[PDB]
């Protein structure tokens, strides 16, 4: 039960059985329960560096001092080879009732200059909650904003102290045009930004870079054109939406979009990027694109 | 005779070296002589330990003239450390600083050589407290380094050692030393 489940779990993925999945439109999330407004809103429209965090061993919330203050002594100890670290549980950021409450991990400078301000949730992540045991609080998310030299030590605390490892999380270009779809078939309204596809040829000498920025309203009005069956986004739904962009692109330009890969997902719901440095929250879905971020750490992790 | 000609040592150390009608170098230079045959036995490196350092004629050149052929030839016992844990004493005589830093450089060398450890480990403060000499820091750090355990790593002992690190400079043995704390009861951070 508890690891031939993971081993049935990583068998079935490694099986490859058809993985075109049929997932919800993101849905209007209304703030459940105690979602500090300050805090949540503080997290949107910040750029978080994706990470594929492996379930933190002996983790607990109820520890949260301690642990802070372990932190804090071994980040200014990185600074003999001004700081404050508070590790703050945000009580709202999970899908099921079951999972692991998310946590913050704050570089705090006199006043509340926030330095790096690391983030581990886990929403909507119960194929890996039901594969850990009850020692391992599984966070497969990790969202690190501040500068990658503090992220690169603080994930060393964090394996030190709690067996757990930071894979760098990349969206691929697969993903990437997949969230892309989804995130243009909101009920949104009062469009924050303009749905920019980030897209980046393949040249070998050169490394030129293409922003098909659509009008979101525009590319709302394109999505419904290949959106037919409804609540659910097909993969070839996602493919008709692409396609659209590249026979709308190529028509112009003669250059297929298609022979190169998403960089970049630029959209009114969620900023996207591929190396990792990914997830811009501007609106409030973000329970819904957190979700596919940790069912994408998921993945690497499992 | 090792034992006979250090009790004649120890009649010239009951009498003025003025006083005296034979040389006190001589005889130390034959035991100096026997040293580099056979330097001393456990009750021989425990005798010429505990009394040529502590108030008697112990010259600052020929205590360490003992001092850096003074090792044991079967191993140092407790009664060796015992007395001259009253050399360590550091008053009116102090073995001063010069064959203090003799004393304990001889400490940090011949630390391989102990019946037991573990009396010297309970004897870990009674160091610990001479690392503020600026002069012994640099070789109490590595004795406290062969000496310690998790039970004198009081974290009142961490701070003091804060302390040693702040109000003196950055040093390899201060890091040393902090480091293994660091591998012990985790009150400090270091890297």
């Amino acid at each position: 039960t508890p690891l031939q489940k993971r081993l049935e779990s990583v068998r079935k993925q490694s099986s490859f059985i058809l993985t075109p999945p049929r997932r919800k439109i993101p849905q209007c999330s209304q703030l459940q329960e105690d979602v500090d407004p300050q805090k949540v809103a503080f997290l949107l429209h910040k750029q978080w560096t994706l990470y594929s965090l492996t379930p933190l061993y002996k983790f607990s919330y109820s520890n949260l001092k301690e642990y802070s203050r372990l932190l804090n002594a071994f980040i200014v100890a990185e600074k003999q080879k001004d700081i404050k670290v508070i590790f703050s549980t945000l009580l709202g950021m999970k899908g099921t009732q079951r999972d692991p409450e998310a946590f913050l991990v704050q570089i705090v400078s006199r006043e509340g200059k926030v330095l790096w301000t690391g983030w581990f949730c886990c929403v909507f992540g119960d194929s890996l909650l039901e594969t850990v045991s009850e020692d391992f609080t599984c966070l497969p998310l990790f969202l690190a904003n501040g500068a990658e030299s503090n992220t690169a030590i603080i994930g060393t605390w964090f394996q030190k102290t709690f067996d757990c490892y930071f894979s760098p999380l990349a969206i691929n270009a697969f993903n990437l045009s997949w969230m892309a779809a989804m995130w243009t078939a909101c009920k949104m309204d009062h469009y924050v930004a303009t749905t920019e596809f980030l897209w980046s040829v393949p040249c070998s000498p050169q490394s030129l870079d293409i922003s098909f920025a659509i009008h979101p309203e525009d590319a709302k009005a394109l999505w419904d054109s290949v959106h037919k069956t409804p609540g659910e986004v097909t993969q070839e739904e996602v493919d008709l939406f692409m396609d659209c962009l590249y026979s709308h692109f190529h028509r112009h330009f003669k250059i297929h979009l298609s022979a190169t890969r998403l960089v970049r997902v630029s959209t009114s719901v969620a900023s996207a990027h591929t190396d990792g440095k990914i997830k811009i929250l501007c609106h409030k879905y973000l329970i819904g694109v957190l979700a596919y971020l940790t069912e994408l750490a998921i993945f690497q992790i499992e | 005779e090792e034992d006979a000609l250090q009790m004649a040592v120890g009649y010239f150390e009951k009498g003025p070296i003025k006083a005296s009608q034979n040389k006190d170098k001589t005889l130390e230079k034959h035991l100096k002589t026997v040293e580099n045959v056979a330097w001393k036995n456990g009750l021989a490196s425990e005798e010429i330990d505990i009394l040529l350092n502590i108030a008697l004629s112990g010259k600052f050149g020929n205590a360490v003239n003992t001092r850096i052929l003074k090792c044991m030839i079967p191993a140092t016992v407790i009664s060796e450390d015992s007395v001259v844990k009253a050399v360590s004493w550091l008053c009116v005589g102090k073995c001063s600083g010069s064959t203090k830093v003799l004393f304990y450089r001889w400490l940090v060398a011949m630390f391989d050589f102990i019946d037991r450890k573990e009396q010297i480990n309970l004897l870990y403060g009674f160091f610990f407290a001479s690392l503020q000499d600026d002069a012994l820091c640099p070789y109490v750090c590595h004795l406290l380094y062969l000496l310690t355990k998790k039970e004198n790593v009081k974290p009142f002992r961490v701070r003091k050692l804060l302390d040693l690190q702040a109000k003196m400079g950055m040093q390899p043995h201060l890091q040393a030393l902090l480091s293994l704390y660091k591998f012990f009861a985790p009150a400090l951070i270091s890297v």
